[PDB]
RNA sequence: UACGUUCGGAAAGGAUAACCGCUGAAAGCAUCUAAGUGGGAAGCCUUCCUCAAGAUGAGAUAUCCUUUAAGGGUCCUGGAA
RNA sequence: GACGGAAGGGUUUGGCACCUCGAUGUCGGCUCAUCGCAUCCUAGGGCUGGAGCAGGUCCUAAGGGUAUGGCUGUUCGCCAUUUAAAGCGGUACGCGAGCUGGGUUCAGAACGUCGUGAGACAGUUUGGUCCCUAUCUGCCACAAGCGUUGGAUAUUUGAGAG
RNA sequence: GGACGCUGUCUCAACGUGGAGCUCGGUGAAAUUGAAGUAUCGGUGAAGAUGCCGAUUACUUGUGGUUAGACGGAAAGACCC
RNA sequence: AACCCAGACCAACAGCUAAGGUCUCAAAAAUGUGUUAAGUGGAAAAGGAGGUUUAGGUACGUAAACAGCCAGGAGGUUGGCUUAGAAGCAGCCAUACCUUUAAAGAGUGCGUAAUAGCUCACUGGUCGAGUACUUAAGCGCCGAUAAUGUAACGGGGCUAAAC
């Protein structure tokens, strides 16, 4: 349940360290999103000396939310903080390694290779 | 259109082959009889008249009592409705809750829970004022009308009033077990009305 | 397309009708169509 | 992808679906080849 | 006398075949007015 | 008034025609057509032919006389000889088939067309690509073959479509024509 | 109670706006129109849901009762109200 | 579509001083809408110097929808992300006996300018009470009495309405 | 003016508690008040109609809510002259 | 209230009239001759315009008018050129170019780099008398279009119960 204002943490090595949701795309008085959504985000804080800077707009995937959303099975998953991605162009993954676990909505949201550079799937 | 007096038991949930979670309601099926019939050219229209649970013999009025007269070990029944355009069954006949068992989807009628004398917010999702910068207006209607044209309020305006009560019909619920021995039928999804009470469950229209 | 006040032929092969009680251009040239607003 | 679901009916058919045509109407329908029953809308074959 | 009701009742057959002159037939409109706001039908006379 | 109300109406040998109370019957040798005429027109069958005038002379009697004497005509006409309008169609892929009293249609779009003829007329094939709508009512003909060439109207660019084999289509020309 | 779950926004038919016709005039041609005859839309009327015979136009009907009966109300214990 | 001509709309700025000074409370904002179509998008078309795609222009059409934030008291405007699209007007420039007092429009104080001065200034900044238990009409709901032509008890066709 | 922390200020409201409100019993006002078997729409009019014209709607009478109107009540407008 | 008719001493269950009307609501009309198809009547401009009634001119004709259909629609001569190309059709000067002349313009339009090509004006047959362009008067059509509800005859309705 990230809305806008939301502080999420960067979970790949871009160098980010933290990032503000600025809005949740798709769809015209949308105002949460889930695992899996697309939103755009500002970055807070980074890594000094990295190739991402602070201040700077993009486009991010959440993998991990503090909020427990249902699945087919009955079965809820629910972290310990809200934590995105950040994306190019072509909404794939800007970074080239995934820090801690994420949750397996990404399988469905058809985030294979976030998936795979993940650690552990949830 | 093929339907059945039950009484709405409440609510559970099954596991699917696979490991899916449906949610279901459960609905009980007393016996229901054909009562009667109306005809199109001694009524004006062709229906099926289905009964249901009985009444206690102290509590049937000698009307009620007549209307059974010609039925044989037919008691007088509680809940009464009609079945419009409906054939394959007469007077005196019984109609099993496998009535169903061909159907995908059904729809189901009641009356809906009440919820006495409700305010606007609760009745039409008005929003309020604020709670706090000076603010001494939390959950009333705001402005209802114009000024001067039309020195009236509509007709219809929605206000502070009763909610809820009304019948309901809802649609195209799925049918995802029939059991015939313990005479049930689950659905899927929510069907309205407080447990206990008395639903009638419709073939589907689409 | 020319839904105008004034419908005058433009070329000599452009027609004058009357339908259904609006005044109408009728020609070849497509370009050329009317009727009265 | 979740892998593009085969446009089929529950009664095992392929849902071809053609267009009818009668009095000035012009009818799209939809039509299975395992058991010849037809509506309009695939909906109501699934 | 205009006071009070003297004449007769009368009974009306064939009321389905009176006959129009003009374009009535398509353009003659009923109206009326539901009282809500915006709730003004109208209904021609074929359909009326 | 005008030459055509009044020019008479030759009576073929096969064909039979009869007036009486406001309507006229036609018998042929392929078929018979019925038509209403109105009170202000007068219809007359004599010395093998049909001769048509007016008891007034208000304009729209006067467009009447016209009107009915070209309807018998062609009444007449069809009974006779039949009426007979044909079509083309042109494009990659287009194609038209038969099969009992309706006809298939490959036009481009995602479904195949069927096509129900309605009845008193009949369609003729020449291959895949040629259509010829026959009956015995010009009017019907004209409205089968209006109606199938409405399935898909002509384009200016390339000339692809259902057209009329007289129709004369305007062309336009797209990205070449414009060459500087 | 929603921050939750489930379901609904169709499809089809009739008459039609703009538009496109067919057969044909007035005006030997031509023309969708003047006689007719048509297609045609988130639009209109049915259709979906709720209320509804105080609709005084007060409906239809199944049964009970025939000088206070049938039946209803009050009282009391209570609710899914 | 140059230069001109003929009209509508009565929303902008005005004219006029006809209703109102034993009081018609003035600008925005919040809540709540409704109506017009001169249609922002979705729908149905015509024509293009319309290849397709993406448009431009024009006709018909108001059923539904028509965004969240930074700045400003702000209407307006600007800017950043969006969305199929972020429409134009009326209704006391909708809505204070519903809310808010930031601004406008009291008495404080200071600054700029003018006046010898007292003071003045749609010049600037700060502080600076928003009253009233609803009689009728209107509307949102529930009942009492009564009628429906014998009196009651149930099941319903349906005008009409949402 | 900005930052940190903190929060139902907000998306977004829901539940609970206490005093009123609701019913009954006792006691018991106020301002206002020409009356009234006072419906609406389209028009007209000292130029925003409960009282007029045309048309439409509406069985009779209460109670609990909400103020759109009666240019509401309160202050012989404080602004202008 | 201001326009039109008309100056109230009082009473009457008397008559004739003005303005204004005579289908009905709502006291009062019918007959004759024309127009109107738009419900115009029952709002309005410029302008567009084979609406129609009536009247009057110019083109034109029983020696074959208009329309349709069947043919010709030419050559000298890319008319002279401008221009890179103009052949009838980017554009300029005129066609005071005659000729076989049916009749054929120094070509009407479309489309061609320029031509080509397809057509027109004109003329011949077929058929057979009004046609082709204007003017005057009476009713009409579009133009005509705002917001609480049809709302610009009072309404019902009316093709006269309109003028
Ligand atoms: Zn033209």
């Amino acid at each position: 349940m990230i809305q806008m204002q939301t502080y999420l943490t960067i979970a790949d090595n871009t160098g980010g360290k933290v990032a503000q949701c600025i809005k949740v795309l798709g769809g015209s008085k949308r105002r949460y999103a889930k695992i899996g959504d697309i939103i755009t985000i500002v970055v807070k804080q980074a890594i000094p000396n990295s190739s991402v800077k602070k201040g700077d707009v993009y486009k991010a995937v959440i993998v991990r939310t503090s909020k427990e959303v249902r699945r087919k099975n009955g079965t809820y998953v629910r972290f310990d903080d809200n934590a995105c991605v950040i994306l190019d162009a072509n909404l794939s993954p800007r970074g080239k390694r995934v820090f801690g676990p994420v949750a397996r909505e990404l399988r469905d949201a058809n985030f294979m290779k976030v998936v795979s550079l993940a650690s552990e799937v949830i | 259109m093929l339907g059945l007096i039950g009484k709405k038991v409440g609510m559970t949930q099954i596991f699917q082959k696979n490991g899916i979670v449906v949610p279901v309601t459960v609905i009980e099926f007393q016996p229901n009889y054909i009562i009667g019939k109306k005809t199109v050219d001694r009524d004006g229209y062709s229906a099926l008249i289905a009964g249901s649970v009985d009444l206690k013999s102290s509590k049937v009025s000698k009307p009620i009592k007549g209307q059974y007269k010609s039925l044989k070990d037919i008691e007088p029944k509680r809940y009464v409705i009609e079945l419009k355009g409906l054939d394959g069954y007469d007077a005196g006949d019984e109609i099993k809750v496998d009535v169903f068992k061909s159907v995908k989807y059904v729809d189901v009628t009641g009356t809906t829970k009440g919820k006495g004398f409700q305010g606007a917010m609760k009745r039409h999702n008005f929003s309020g004022g604020p709670s706090s910068h000076g603010s001494k207006f939390h959950r009333h209607l705001g402005g209802t009308g114009q000024a001067t044209t039309p020195a009236r309020t509509f007709k219809g305006t929605k206000m502070a009033g009763r909610m809820a009560g009304n019948q309901q019909t809802i649609q195209n619920l799925e049918v995802v077990l029939i059991d015939e021995e313990k005479r049930a039928l689950l659905v899927k999804g929510a069907v309205p009305g407080a447990k206990g009470s008395f639903v009638v469950v419709k073939k589907s229209k689409k | 397309m020319k839904v105008r006040v004034s419908v005058k032929p433009i070329c000599e092969k452009c027609k004058v009708i009357k339908r259904k009680g609006v005044l109408r251009i009728i020609c070849d040239n497509l370009k050329h169509k009317q009727r009265q607003k | 992808r979740v892998g593009s679901k085969e446009l089929i009916s529950r009664w095992g058919g392929k849902i071809i679906m053609k267009s009818k045509f009668e009095n000035g109407k012009i009818k799209h329908y939809a039509e299975c080849q395992t058991s010849k029953n037809t509506a309009r809308k695939p909906r109501d074959l699934f | 006398t205009p006071h009070q009701d003297l004449g007769d009742n009368v009974i009306i057959i064939n009321a389905s075949k009176v006959k129009l002159t003009g374009k009535k037939y398509q353009q003659k409109l009923y109206y009326r007015h539901s009282r809500y706001p915006g709730g003004l039908y109208s209904d021609t006379f074929r359909t009326l | 008034m005008s030459r055509i109300g009044r020019l008479p109406i030759k009576i073929p040998d096969a064909v039979k025609v009869d007036v009486k109370d406001n309507l006229v019957i036609v018998e042929g040798i392929r078929g018979r057509l019925v038509q209403d005429i109105k009170d202000s027109i007068n219809v007359k069958v004599e010395n093998g032919s049909v001769i048509v005038d007016r008891v007034l002379n208000d304009k729209k009697a006067k467009a009447y006389h016209g009107l009915y004497r070209s309807l018998i005509f062609n009444m007449v006409k069809g009974v006779t000889e039949g009426f007979s309008k044909s079509l083309t169609i042109n494009g990659i892929g287009y194609r038209v088939e038969q099969q009992g009293n309706s006809l298939f249609l490959s036009l481009g779009y995602s479904t195949q067309f069927e096509y129900v003829i309605p009845d008193g007329i009949s369609v003729k094939l020449d291959g895949n690509t040629k259509i010829s709508v026959e009956g015995i009512d010009k009017f019907k003909v004209g409205q089968v073959a209006a109606e199938i060439r409405s399935l898909k109207k002509p384009e200016p660019y390339k000339g692809k479509g259902i057209k009329y084999d007289n129709e004369v289509i305007r062309r336009k020309v797209g990205k070449s024509g414009v060459k500087k």
